RNA sequence: GUGAAGAGUUUCU
RNA sequence: UGAAAGUGAAUGCAGGUGGGAACGCCCUUGUGGCGUGCACCAUCGACCGACCCGGAAUGGAAGGGUUUGAGU
RNA sequence: UUGACCUCAAAUCAGGUAGGACUACGCGCUGAACUUAAGCAUAUCAAUAAGCGCAGGAAAAGAAAAUAACCAUGAUUCCCUCAGUAACGGCGAGUGAAGCGGGAAAAGCUCAAAUUUGAAAUCUGGCAACAUUUCUUUUGUUGUCCGAGUUGUAAUUUCAAGAAGCUGCUUUGAGUGUAGACGAUCGGUCUAAGUUCCUUGGAACAGGACGUCAGAGAGGGUGAGAACCCCGUCUUUGGUCGAUUGGAUAUGCCAUAUAAAGCGCUUUCGAAGAGUCGAGUUGUUUGGGAAUGCAGCUCUAAAUGGGUGGUAAAUUUCAUCUAA
């Protein structure tokens, strides 16, 4: 802290405290009865077309057509990393 | 007011000051400051020069507060100091030296302008230019950067 | 045509703003009202303050932060320092902001110090009258409506008159300091990008 | 949408 | 000042030269000399920004320039 | 055969509700052209005129899926400023916001997502009784019965939190009557004084002389310029209705009042809105520019996830917020 108007840790140096813990970023999390539900969800409902799709990519080991198609479905990369993550959790579960 | 206008006394006089050849009919060469690169050329280039074009970068979403930075000159810097400060300190020898906030003054930066009596004296500013710290230096000032 | 001196004409008429001009004769109007509302209201709310009490704020922005100026509402850990119930601070007055937060001790101290200040000046009715409870007042026979800006200003921080100059403030190097810092932060990528290829590229001479 | 064939882990008829 | 990141105006009596208002001192009547010299113009420089240089990881401190700015 | 449930019918069934008009202001849809660009198609006029739907005394917006990058701010709305600026534009003509700052006013909250499960604790309607009234016109309470509802009505919770405990904590809603002040009061006022003389004139309200009142010399009428002829103007207490537990000790007091919030050690935790976000494309719009908002079509999610951080893409951090 370098106490100037420049630098990396530019800024009049004051003191710092711990802020309170803020209830809604816990936003995001996994509740253990929100995940029992989903997995029985996931019991009574099957998979997508394009999941099942991606997870046939997954067991051929075509990682870079599942990405393509998983990319193609769900837009954004971000998402397509996330569910073959999450398909691929699935595979390895059901093997 | 209107009864000191030109217009009271052009009264009885036909064309109203607008000739006779070429009265004062509506826009004859258009309206508001269309055609300067085709027939009001001769103007535009004489007198407004550079209006056409581009020239430099555009800047999406410009904030001016975080560019907010004025600045005031050395030769200004005891002007920002109460009379009492300034008979107080200036020209006397003190063990301590008057310290001017220039960021509660107003000004961002501190640039060198003039001179500087040989009075210590110390100096807060965000920024300040390389001659202004010189000349404070010689002054036998001090420059502190707050934030 | 455009044929005389100045600068060029650059009037935004062209639409139908003789539908849309706004006059201002009612400003004297509108200021009577105003008076009156004001004073309705300190009447029929008396002996309450007509303002509530508000916190000293810093504004944001490097143009604004040297000044202080008045807040919508005390954080919830400003009134936890102070002892006051959120549910009790809007019965007393007191505005809460659940939005704020004290990311500096002198931010929370100077909050809680104008609580303080309010509660040690206020003057509680009971609820019960003749039955002062906890917390409540039995002087209140001399209660009035004053204002809360004349017992608790926001106050600027004050400035330091004259200080010795110091041997480390006189070999400080301002401008230097300003540039090399200025480099330092503007380069810091390109530094962590060759540092990054100095372990990773160093790592091939292991094996 | 549902069932049968065909084509050099798939979709074309 | 630069598109911008940025930088940011005294070698000197805040410079020199010519004309120059007013004033003061003399010569003797002159369309006279001496001394400073407001304003304004022309001109030679100095300083700040930009550009072009050499330029002894980052910085461009000193040295410059046939230049450029609605600057000091 | 009957009954139950579900779905769907009919009745001039019992009780209700909607239409239409007003459009200055308000919320939307649809939507031009004249005109300017000295022509003209993008642009501009204009997200206007016309057309259509829907409210109130205001409407709308509104308590951040908000700014910012700060020593940080903190619901909405409006004014000044930002600013004719960033930006958009045959970059032509032209168009053109937002953060911060100052001020006016300030007020916060409610659901769905939880097992009350030792008790549907919830609500409508019929009938009967008892109260109430701006009011025989209004508005409720209690009892019983029948319906609604477990395909979920009640209670603690809404992320600022909060629940389960552990655990010390502390203690309160409703009738009348007097003195000032309050909507309206009015039996409407103690609310002041020349209509004296002379002249002119049809008429004095004109001129002159002698006077008066003034907290009233604003205005109007009366046969011409009237403070004192009249209505009025200025000042000014009291009768009455209502609010009179509106407020004061609101007395005298009805009887609220024994079961209900608060800080604090501690953990387990902490359910949070889907054809929705988001992505592509098309149209429209915006200052929003490798899409600002809106809409159609296709694909279509996730849980420290998702949105935003104004240049498209990938990766890694950070800040803020918590949508449908």
């Amino acid at each position: 802290a370098p106490g100037l108007v420049v630098g990396l840790n530019k800024g009049k140096t004051l003191t710092k405290r711990q802020l309170p813990e803020r209830p809604s970023r816990r936003k995001g999390h996994l509740s253990k009865r929100t995940a029992f539900v989903r997995s029985i969800v996931r019991e009574v409902a099957g998979f997508a077309p394009y999941e099942r799709r991606v997870m046939e990519l997954i067991r051929n080991s075509q990682d870079k057509r599942a990405r393509k198609l998983a990319k193609k479905r769900l837009g954004t990369l971000k998402r397509a990393k996330g569910k073959i993550e999450e398909l691929t959790s699935v595979i390895q579960s059901s093997r | 007011p209107t009864h000191t206008s030109k217009t009271r006394k052009l009264r009885g006089h036909v064309s109203a000051g607008h000739g006779r050849i070429g009265k004062h009919r509506k826009h004859p060469g258009g309206r508001g400051k269309a055609g300067g690169l085709q027939h009001l050329r001769s103007h535009f280039d004489k007198y407004h020069p550079g209006y056409f074009g581009k020239v430099g970068m555009r800047r999406f979403h410009l904030m001016k507060n975080p560019l907010w930075r004025p600045t005031v000159n050395l030769d200004r810097l005891w002007t920002l100091v109460p009379n009492e400060t300034r008979e107080k300190y200036l020209g006397k020898n003190t063990e301590v030296a008057p310290v001017i906030n220039v960021l509660q003054s107003g000004y961002g930066k501190v640039l060198g302008k003039g001179r500087l009596p040989d009075t210590p004296v110390i100096i807060q500013t965000r920024y300040v230019s390389r001659r202004a710290e010189e000349k404070i230096k010689q002054a036998g000032g001090v420059v502190e950067l707050i934030a | 045509a455009i044929h005389v001196k100045g600068q060029l004409p650059n009037a935004h008429f062209h639409k139908d703003w003789q539908r849309y001009v706004k006059t201002w004769f009612n400003q004297p109007g509108r200021k009577l009202r105003r008076r009156q509302a004001r004073q309705t209201k300190a009447a029929k709310i008396a002996p309450r303050p007509v303002e509530a009490i508000r916190p000293a704020v810093k504004p944001p922005t490097i143009r604004y932060n040297m000044k202080v100026r008045a807040g919508r509402g005390f954080t919830l850990e400003e009134l936890k320092a102070a002892g006051v119930s959120r549910r009790v601070a809007s019965t007393i007055g007191i505005p809460v902001d659940h939005r704020r937060r004290n990311r500096s001790e002198e931010s929370l101290q100077r909050n809680v110090e104008r609580i303080k200040v309010y509660l040690a000046h206020l003057i509680v009715f009971p609820r019960k009258a003749g039955q002062p409870k906890k917390g409540d007042a039995t002087d209140v026979s001399g209660a009035e409506q004053t204002d809360v800006a004349a017992v608790l200003p926001i106050t600027q921080e004050a400035v330091e008159e004259a200080k010795p100059i110091t041997e480390e403030a006189k070999n400080f190097n301002a401008f230097s300091t300003l540039s090399n810092e200025r480099a330092y932060a503007r380069y810091a990528g390109a530094r962590a990008a060759f540092q990054k290829k100095r372990a990773e590229e160093a790592e091939a001479k292991k094996k």
